[PDB]
């Protein structure tokens, strides 16, 4: 049933690898884009995640 | 001042326009015991915006 309310039981989603200090494409639960990867010193927020 | 974290989310999907506040009765021994007169409201205070 396709209601108005917003949808709950979706299927899984499949997850690759972790690869760093390269040129990949990247999907991190939502947000797509290209570049290179590298460990950071940066200290979010317990909720932040962009 | 001091800001509010988002804490939680529920996907409720369910229309509100209205609310109401609960709250405790501080029932004890010297009140009568009756539900309509057997209640104390103990030291409380709350504000809406």
């Amino acid at each position: 049933e396709l209601l108005h309310a917003p949808a709950t039981v979706c299927g899984p989603k499949k997850s690759t690898n972790l690869v760093k200090n390269k040129c990949v494409n990247f999907n991190f639960n939502g947000l797509t884009g290209t570049g290179v990867l590298t460990e950071s010193n940066k200290k979010f927020l317990p909720f932040q995640q962009f | 001042f001091s800001a509010l974290e988002p804490l939680v989310d529920l996907p409720i999907g369910i229309n509100i326009t209205r609310f109401q506040t609960l709250l405790a009765l501080h029932r004890s021994y010297l009140t009568p015991g009756d539900s309509s007169s057997g209640w104390t409201a103990g030291a409380a205070a709350y504000y809406v915006g």
